[PDB]
RNA sequence: UUACAGCUCUUUUAGAAUUUGUCUAGU
RNA sequence: CACUGAAUCAGAUAAAGAGCUGUAA
């Protein structure tokens, strides 16, 4: 009746398996349910057992990453959930193929699977789509999503339950991109901000200085006759890297002979989403759609497998997976690591325990998938393309809104705690702004009080310091107090008379 | 035909002694190939069989007619 | 597997050289992507020079070494 | 050992007897050619189309003239005999190579390499 | 006037309807010619002949065969007699 | 008690344009300004004196009947105010005006609005989305703006003005309740009982056939003409309803068992490539059936594999000789829809399929009703001299098979009248349509409505003081809601009889 | 009514055939089974070289690319 | 895409080449068009038979599988693809 | 460009396409010579039927659909296109024979009606009908075929064979699409070539093959529920065999095959309820309400759903 | 641990290598040549020359292929070089099936 | 509730038969 | 330190299955 409980069932002091229960005035909203990409089996789910799925009203999925939408076919189908779920239009068209790839990679793993693809396709009919900036209402909950950046189709779900306005940002970026826009500062100031804390107090190299260091790296590999391997994820930053290299070769006539490839069957199936949803781009592409689609490439083709192309002369092939576990981005490496002319460009990120993190220490000799040991002599360059916010972009985002209560999710415990320590000492000097930052872990609820005056309206015959008597209607939270006569004028049901 | 297991790029621009099915021996600068062993050999030699030598030049050799390739020497 | 470009030889008088020293002439009427020819008014030129009208034939394309043109055939650039 | 980096080229091998003579890469064999020439060297990286890239051969012409070479590359169609060595046990070196392809085709996952 | 082309699978199939005696010339075998009547043909030009006979050009012998199945790899021409 | 008044500047008694001026308490919403087909100046002089008492121009459906005057009202008349329109009104309504200028610039010296006025009117426009509540900031403070889907053209809107309170002033013109192929229908249930509804009566007396019944007679007319070796001219829009027929045709030209693909679709606009290129970018603006077939099978539904698009008469002649061309303009007044009419109306083996019912002073209204043959009509050319335009008149002897097949997406009179009856608007006006059909809608909403509906049929340059008193004052419940039971919106869940004192903003004490 | 070559061999299994190879070799015997490439398994096979008996072989499995014609003999 | 030597053969369309077939005949002449499967249309042919003679022809068309090797012109060795 | 030069260009094009994408070009040749200009069908008939000897299986299935659409446009062409339809019925593929049984379903009623409109017949037309009736009797023998799909389409052929070869009555309920199709009442008995008494026993000998096919123990599931609907079509359209269909319904209801599982036994039990409910409205079924209403109780049908459909 | 059982209360192909294609081909001539693998029948393979016959290999059969490629072990090859019969013994051989003529059985 | 076309998927099997991936020239 | 990937061979093999969309009853 009075309290608001934000209970992180996932991504509380960790990265992955995001889930947030939002309980306020009888309505429960579960925000952005995903799996943990570093666990196995049923352990990768959020702590869904701390609630019952039969009384969750909304389900707002921010974007299409597996730590944000991955546990969803388990939840919409294999549980007792009967509420309404919402995505953006560009999230759902990548969701169906991003997760069709998930149950193909989790098929060659242990057979304690969460769901299958026939359970994925029958989840597509239960998912409704919110467009950007549009106010949808479910059980008295207005909610409207902003452009979050960071991927094509992400969303910052503003939520308004009885005048309490909350913002879940998901994973957002605030730098202008080749195909994305910055995270929108709303014109409506929220009372509660639930924000990512992915980096804390780190910093980025500047965007004009990364794309120059990237294009000089690709160009120096193909000038020495070498092959360019760019291991990257299929969907996150592969599409942005492509815009850079295609533009860079319109500006250079001598590089037209050699070719640029992208080698993924997931980026093939999801390239049509980048060609269609141009309204979820930034203003730079949707004014360049007047001439031609920039995701219909002029010098970049798909590579189905490495049997198809002859390895004659220089080439730039950006294959997937990004951290080079297996697949085509690993066999293109093993075919190219025994030559000094070739060069690998680690454009994405790495995790301790993968081949893309082991290569950065420059080992003298790497291990083939078949157990053979090949001498690593190709050049290794690490050029970050984060698509997140550092401290100078998170603190600028939080000065512009000034929320009274800030809840940190989606960050590891050492980098989330350094972000809370920096946000407290940034607002402990000035007196007119007061921010109460929280970093709750899993299952730890955040109790917030939002007592507000209840306002009604007389507009019927009672509308003309006297007494007020009559029947009162509460729609969801909006009150109206009316005459006994005015139930056939305003209210759907006019009267009740028995004899 | 040739797949990528037999690295034909090892001997590119070398001097390759190519023996044909009829018995003729081509010795020329190995310029380019494909997935059918179409050999572009440059500044060729034609050794029939006592044995006579002919200067050919730029010979495209159809890969049906190739028996054995061996290295005559380094790139001149 | 692209078909042959033998449309320039349609309704032209060919002079085929098959394998084994066998040599036929006549007028082409059609083909296929296996280069199997149909030769109307086909004349068998034997080894002794004796000509033999053999009607119209189906010649399997596996055994066609060379086909010259006894009439003028269009050329490209 | 070493397998191909091509799914097109390792599945022709996995479905055929070629995976036999890829199991004896490194052993000195004798490859009798189709035109009755003899090549006797060390097999290195025979592909899915039996293009044998021998290492150090006492290559014999079909007229009998031995010209000792230091690399030789046999075309797949110009093969008739691959004299495999004595200590091979055919059905085991096939099952070893099928084990090597089976660990390249699956090969683990994420967070488990190091 | 452009005529529709006579494809080779038409004219073999034309011999099948007509029940017409053909005389096959052989691939790299000049002396012998099989001479039969097509009862059926295949995707790969495998001819099922009938009352077939080997026609040796030097022996001038006509060895009666009967209901044979000539394979497609051996045909170099299909004369109609 | 807001002073809500609207003046019909044009668009009533079958002057089939639209331009309205709905005042809300000294905030002059200019609803939906548009020219007619032949550019009369009876709206331009009616908008000279209202171009400075103006703010928040609310557009609608992308076509020159709803946004045609806007390049002239901005480039010449000089209105500097917000123009609220959704994204397909922005991108297809810009596409109509590039095919309204250039379709007359190929025939005559057309200098009413230039293309620099199309760009100027379509840059100072705020792209919205459906159900995007836009709170106005300025001299209209309590007014919020909400476009809702209408379903006539792509991104076609009804609006929902909401004053601070519940004064709900929905403007729903030319809507469509049915779910067609590339659009889903209009809702009109998120709005429940408004304070004013501004609806049309253009089809209030029209008995519309079934959509399945008139897809057959299109296919019968298209096939029988082509089997008889003859071309088909189809007069459609350039971006609005051409997307319905090019999706209606191409799913028939794909999914019939016969070899239909020998008969050469075309699509003649001056800007036709950008029509299909933008419609394959607004897939989130289209029908749910048409959207689900993209999110599950990665085929863009406007990736046509039979529509051979053409930009002019030079590009049209390089297709095979029987062809089905859907023309630029729905009236046969300008563009290639007139040029292809004159070239093959003299040949009996050709068909001419008019799909949209235009303004009554047009050549395409002359062919829908009163079918005559030996008639006189002007011919506008432009010869090479640098060029110069030629005007000449001819007698053409129409002997092709002219047929009107109704492919305008609008509701019929049993559903444009059922929705107003299923709603309960406390005030109604009836704002365009003939006087024969406005009375047929007025004498059912007054009849099968309540005692307090008060429908209107305003004439031209007639204002209507449609402001009704339901005085509203905002009382906040002070102490207790505990002794009551607080029932809900769905049904009689509880009962919430409440008495109380006031304290004069005021409160409620027991 | 036409009789295609795949129904021809399937109606000839178990019967005495006489497979003539491409270079005069000729093998009569009981055709046991054939496959899609028309490999010809023959049982009780005796070899006719130059039209004369050479020797009773036994069971003979002729590869596809050697057969000139198969002939139903009686 | 097709390989480099087929593209190198297409860059010799319009020059005098030498073609030797499987049967031993050597075909010296201007080649007009070559295909991806090495079907070579040629013109103004000087032939050299297996027994050894000289005849001169006008226009031929050689099956691509019946070509043993092609002698491209010595001008063409400075192609942009062979570098 | 002329249609008789567009068809030639589309046949030079369809003769060089190797894969199964030639039928997009080749169905365009169909629509130009049977719909746009039907006078060219006599000219290009010998070049479309040449594609029935094709390597692909959908090209020779085009020829089966082409002969169906050319004999319904010109039935005089059946004198040539019936020698080319049995060798598509004797084809070794099994999707090709299933299409050849669909075409013989429509082109038997039309072939028989063409034989009786001709008051005088020719000896070349005599060679056509005894070749249609020979291949109509071979589809009866394809009830013993080892494919599930050949048996399914042959059941739908013999229901088009029994109804065609058995006469109408006053209570023969025939739908509006099957109205002008031939029956055995509008046959001539003084006809020169075809005989009434031959086709009289031919219609019931094809019934006996359909009946003993259903009491077979190893009958498949979808072959059964197609045969149940085929006995219901030869009862409502032919009330002469009303005493025989109900005897075959109760034999199957007392003796279900044990080979099909319970998830498809209940699909047989559901669809048998639908056809006995639909045969009850027919006025020749009032004689046998002691058998139909007895069987519907065992299927689990209440009395209200039986008493609502009584005419 | 225990949490997986709290989440399960809210719930309201074969390999195709070369050796698995060995026991197939049973209704074909190749699958009868698989009985020589099982029963251990001495297999004497005829080997083609360029045109005709070259020799007979006569070895126990191990592990054949689709292409008639096969690995004979106890080989005693009697061949003819282009009449001088030279027989030589091979302890394990690989014969590719392009060169085989007909598989005689003993 | 049946039958045909249109695209997206699942097991079984093919991917050894005419211009290069399993030989009538190796003269 | 930011969250998964060419499913055991060719851009078209063949049987048996599936689901959606449309149109014919
Ligand atoms: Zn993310
Ligand atoms: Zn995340």
């Amino acid at each position: 009746s009075d309290q608001l409980l934000i209970r992180p069932l996932g991504a509380g002091q960790e990265v992955g398996r995001s889930c947030i229960i939002l309980e306020f005035k009888g309505r429960k909203i579960m925000l952005d349910c995903g799996i943990h990409p570093g666990l196995e089996g049923m352990d990768a789910l959020p702590y869904i057992d701390l609630i019952d799925p039969a009384e969750i009203d909304l389900l707002l999925i921010s974007h299409f990453h597996l730590d944000h939408c991955g546990a969803l076919p388990w939840f919409l189908q294999k549980t007792s959930f009967k509420g309404r779920t919402f995505m953006t239009h560009a999230t759902k068209a990548i969701y169906r193929w991003l997760l069709s790839d998930y149950v193909k990679v989790s098929n060659i793993s242990a057979d304690d699977m969460l769901y299958t693809e026939t359970d994925l396709e029958e989840s597509m009919d239960k998912i409704e789509t919110i467009n950007f900036h549009e106010v949808k209402e479910v059980a008295g909950i207005k909610f409207w999503c902003y452009h979050a950046g960071h991927v094509l189709g992400a969303a910052m779900f503003m939520i308004e339950i009885a005048g309490v306005k909350l913002l879940y940002t998901g994973d957002f970026s605030r730098q202008e991109d080749r195909h994305l826009m910055a995270a929108e500062i709303p014109n409506i100031k929220p009372d509660i901000l639930i924000i990512e804390s992915t980096y804390g107090t780190h910093i980025h190299e500047k965007r004009e200085e990364r794309e120059a260091r990237f294009c000089n790296t690709v160009h120096d590999i193909v000038n020495r006759g070498g092959r360019g391997l760019i291991p990257v994820f299929a969907l996150g930053r592969a599409q942005e890297l492509l815009l850079i290299l295609d533009e860079y070769w319109q500006n250079h006539p001598e590089l037209h002979d050699i070719p640029i490839y992208y080698a993924s069957s997931l980026a093939k199936k999801c390239m049509a989403v980048y060609q269609t949803y141009v309204n979820a781009m930034n203003d730079k592409i949707r004014k360049q759609i007047n001439i031609n689609n920039p995701f219909v490439f002029k010098h970049i083709s798909n590579l189905k497998s490495m049997d198809h192309f002859d390895d004659i002369g220089p080439s730039v092939v950006m294959a997937s997976p990004g951290m080079m576990q297996s697949g085509l981005s690993r066999e293109l490496f093993e075919s190219w690591c025994t030559d000094k002319r070739n060069g690998v460009i680690i454009a994405g990120y790495c995790v301790e325990g993968t081949l893309a993190k082991h290569i950065m220490s420059e080992p003298e000799e790497i291990t083939t998938m078949s157990g053979q040991k090949l001498p690593l002599k190709m050049s290794v360059d690490y050029i970050s393309f984060s698509a997140h916010t550092d401290y100078q972009q998170t603190s600028e985002f939080i000065r512009a809104l000034k929320p009274p209560h800030v809840i940190l999710v989606h960050g590891e415990q050492n980098e989330m705690a350094r972000l809370k320590a920096a946000l407290i000492r940034e607002y402990e000097d000035n007196d007119e702004v007061h921010i109460e930052v929280h970093n709750p872990r899993n299952t730890e609820a955040v109790t917030l009080n939002f007592r507000g005056e209840k306002l009604a309206k007389v507009m019927g015959f009672l509308a003309d310091g006297q007494r007020v008597s009559g029947i009162l209607v509460k729609r969801n939270f909006n009150y109206h107090i009316l005459s006994p006569c005015d139930l056939s004028n305003y209210t759907d049901l006019a009267m009740s008379t028995v004899k | 035909t040739v797949g990528k297991s037999s690295k034909m790029l090892q001997h590119i621009d070398y001097r390759m002694r190519c023996i044909l099915q009829d018995g003729r021996i081509f010795i020329g600068t190995f310029k380019a190939f494909d997935k059918h062993m179409n050999l572009i050999l440059c500044d060729c030699d034609e050794f029939r069989k006592r044995e006579e030598k002919r200067v050919l030049g730029l010979v495209l050799l159809r890969g049906e007619n190739l028996v054995s390739m061996t290295v005559e020497g380094p790139p001149p | 597997a692209h078909p042959p470009e033998l449309k320039k030889f349609m309704d032209k008088k060919l002079s085929l050289k098959l394998n084994g020293g066998r040599h036929v002439q006549g007028i082409l009427r059609g083909f296929d992507p296996f280069m199997n020819l149909v030769i109307d008014e086909c004349v068998e030129m034997a080894t002794s020079g004796q000509q033999n009208n053999i009607g119209m034939v189906v010649i399997r394309g596996n055994s066609i070494i060379m086909l010259e043109a006894l009439e003028r055939v269009l050329e490209h650039h | 050992m070493a397998v191909s980096h091509s799914v097109k080229e390792r599945t022709i091998s996995e479905n055929s007897l070629i995976i036999l003579l890829q199991g004896l890469q490194g052993r000195v064999t004798t490859v009798d050619l189709r035109d009755e020439s003899v090549a006797h060297g060390r097999i290195d990286n025979v592909d899915a189309f039996m293009n044998i890239r021998l290492a150090k051969v006492t290559y014999t012409d079909r007229w009998g003239h031995q010209v000792k070479l230091d690399d030789l590359f046999v075309t797949g169609r110009n093969v008739r005999y691959v004299h495999i060595p004595d200590d091979v046990n055919i059905t085991s070196t096939i099952e070893q190579q099928l084990q090597i392809i089976h660990r390249v085709r699956n090969f683990g996952g994420k967070g488990q390499g190091r | 006037v452009q005529k529709v082309m006579v494809q080779p699978i038409n004219l073999i199939f034309r011999y099948l309807q007509n029940r017409s005696r053909i005389q096959v010339w052989l691939y790299e075998q000049v002396n012998m010619r099989i001479e039969g009547c097509i009862i059926g043909f295949d995707e790969y030009m495998n001819l099922v002949l009938d009352d077939a006979e080997e026609i040796h050009s030097k022996t001038k012998s006509r060895k009666q065969l009967g209901r044979i199945m000539l394979k497609g790899d051996n045909i170099t021409l299909l004369q109609s007699v | 008690t807001s002073i809500i008044k609207l003046t019909t500047l044009s668009g009533v008694q079958e002057e089939s344009a639209l331009c309205y001026l709905l005042q809300v308490d000294e905030f002059r919403f200019l609803l939906d300004c548009g020219w007619d087909e032949h550019f009369s100046m009876d709206i331009i002089d009616s908008l000279r004196k209202h171009v400075h008492q103006i703010d928040a121009v609310l557009l609608s459906h992308p076509d020159p009947l709803h946004l045609g005057a806007l390049p002239y009202a901005v480039g010449k008349l000089g209105l500097n105010c917000a123009i609220y329109a959704t994204i397909p009104v922005y991108k297809m309504g810009q596409m109509f005006m590039y095919d309204l200028y250039q379709s007359r610039h190929n025939t005559e010296d057309f200098t009413l609005f230039t293309l620099d006025d199309v760009d100027a009117a379509f840059d100072k426009i705020q792209q919205l989305k459906f159900s995007q509540i836009v709170n106005l900031k300025g001299k209209g403070h309590g007014l919020s703006i909400t476009p809702l889907p209408a379903g006539h053209m792509i991104g076609g809107t009804i609006w929902k003005i909401v004053k601070d309170g519940e004064e709900e002033i929905v403007y729903a013109v030319d809507f469509n309740h049915k779910r067609e192929i590339h659009l889903n229908g209009c809702s009109l249930e998120m709005l429940s009982r408004p304070s004013l509804l501004i609806t049309d009566s253009f089809n209030a007396t029209y008995v519309q056939p079934r959509r399945k019944q008139r897809d057959e007679q299109l296919l019968t007319n298209v096939l029988e003409t082509l089997r008889g070796d003859g071309n088909v001219l189809i007069a459609v829009d350039t971006a609005g309803r051409v997307l319905e027929l090019a999706q209606l045709l191409d799913q028939i030209w794909r999914t019939k068992d016969a070899g239909l693909g020998v008969y050469s679709l075309a699509l003649l606009n001056n800007v036709s490539y950008n029509v299909v290129e933008f419609s394959k970018s607004q897939v989130e603006w289209m029908s749910d059936k048409l959207m689900r077939c993209f999110e599950d099978k990665r085929n863009n539904p406007f990736q046509f594999r039979h529509l051979s698009l053409c930009h002019g008469l030079s590009d049209l002649a390089r297709v095979p000789s029987p062809k089905v061309v859907l023309a630029s303009q729905p009236d046969l007044e300008c563009g290639f829809s007139r040029d292809l009419f004159i070239q093959w109306c003299q040949d009996p083996k050709n068909s001419i399929i008019l799909t949209y019912r235009t303004t009554p002073g047009t050549l395409a209204r002359f062919l829908i009703d009163n079918p005559s043959e030996k008639i006189t009509e002007i011919e506008l050319r432009k010869r090479v001299k640098p060029t110069k335009c030629i005007s000449t008149t001819e007698s053409i002897e129409i002997k092709a098979r002219v047929t009107y097949i109704d492919y305008e997406g609008r509701s019929d009179g049993d559903s444009i009248k059922k929705i107003i009856n299923q709603m309960k608007p406390r005030q109604l006006i009836i704002v365009h349509g003939p006087p024969e059909a406005s009375q047929d809608l007025a004498e059912c909403c007054r009849a099968f409505g309540g005692k307090d509906i008060k429908v209107y049929m305003p004439k031209l340059h007639e204002t209507v003081d449609a402001t009704s008193e339901t005085h509203i004052y905002q009382v906040r419940l002070k102490d207790s809601l505990v002794s009551s039971l607080q029932f809900c919106k769905a049904k009689d869940a509880e009962l919430a009889w409440i008495d109380g004192v006031l304290d004069m903003i005021p409160t409620l004490e027991p | 009514l036409p009789l295609n070559p795949k129904p021809f061999l399937n109606g000839l299994t178990g019967k005495p055939v006489m497979v003539k190879l491409k270079w005069g070799m000729e093998y009569k015997g009981y055709l046991v089974s054939v496959d899609g490439y028309m490999n010809m398994q023959l049982a009780n096979t005796e070899e006719y070289i130059d039209g004369a008996l050479s020797g009773h072989l036994g069971e003979v499995l002729i590869r596809c690319n050697n057969v000139l014609y198969i002939r139903g003999v009686e | 895409s097709i390989g480099v030597p087929i593209k190198v053969l297409h860059e010799a369309e319009g020059h005098i080449v030498t073609c030797e077939t499987n049967t031993g005949e050597v075909y010296r002449g201007k080649l007009i068009e070559a295909e991806d499967n090495m079907n070579c249309q040629m013109s103004n042919i000087t032939v050299t038979y297996r027994d050894g003679r000289v005849a001169q022809l006008e226009q031929v068309y050689i099956r691509g599988s019946k070509i043993r090797f092609l002698i491209l012109p010595d001008m063409l060795k400075n192609a942009p693809m062979l570098k | 460009m002329t249609t008789s030069e567009r068809v030639v260009d589309l046949l030079n094009q369809a003769a060089l396409i190797t894969n199964d994408s030639k039928i997009t070009v080749l169905k365009q040749v169909q629509e130009l010579i049977i719909n746009k200009d039907p006078t060219l069908l006599d000219n290009f008939l010998d070049e479309i039927i040449a594609f029935q000897a094709d390597k692909s299986i959908e090209v020779r299935k085009f020829v089966i659909g082409f002969i169906e659409e050319a004999c319904k446009r010109d039935i005089e062409l059946l004198l040539k296109l019936i020698a080319n339809l049995n060798m598509l019925l004797r084809d070794e593929n099994v999707n090709v024979v299933k299409k050849a049984i669909l075409t013989m379903t429509q082109l038997y009623k039309v072939a028989l009606q063409w034989m009786v409109k001709s008051r005088v017949i020719s000896e070349l037309q005599e060679a056509c009908w005894d070749m249609v009736s020979a291949m109509a009797g071979d589809i009866i023998l394809l009830l013993d075929s080892d494919n599930d799909g050949i048996r399914t389409h042959a059941i739908k052929f013999v229901e088009g064979l029994i109804v065609t070869l058995s006469p109408r009555m006053a209570d023969s309920e025939i739908p509006r699409r099957q109205e002008h199709d031939i029956s055995l009442d509008r046959i001539p008995r003084d006809h020169p070539y075809i005989q009434y008494n031959v086709l009289w026993e031919e219609g019931k000998a094809a019934l006996e093959q359909l009946l003993k096919f259903m009491v077979h123990p190893a009958i498949s599931s979808i072959n059964l529920t197609t045969a149940l609907g085929s006995l219901a079509n030869i009862a409502r359209q032919r009330p002469m065999f009303m005493s025989e269909v109900i005897q075959a319904y109760e034999t199957l209801h007392a003796n279900l095959p044990p080979t099909l599982a319970k998830s498809q036994v209940s699909s047989v039990r559901k669809n048998l309820k639908l056809h006995l409910l639909s045969v009850l409205k027919h006025p020749a079924s009032l004689e046998f309400q002691a058998q139909i209403t007895t069987l519907l109780v065992d299927l689990g049908t209440p009395q209200a759903e039986i008493a609502r459909n009584m005419p | 641990p225990e949490r997986i059982q709290r989440l399960r209360r809210l719930m309201v192909k074969a390999p195709r290598n070369v050796l698995t294609r060995m026991p197939l081909h049973e209704g074909s001539p190749l699958g009868e040549l698989h009985r020589c693998i099982r029963e251990g029948v001495k297999v004497n393979v005829h080997i083609r020359t360029f045109k005709g016959l070259r020799g007979v290999c006569t070895g126990f059969l191990v592990a054949f292929d689709k292409f008639w490629n096969m690995a004979l072990t106890d080989v005693d090859e009697t061949y003819r070089k282009p009449q001088q019969v030279f027989t030589r013994h091979i302890n394990q051989i690989f014969i590719r099936g392009e060169n085989v003529l007909l598989v005689h059985l003993a």
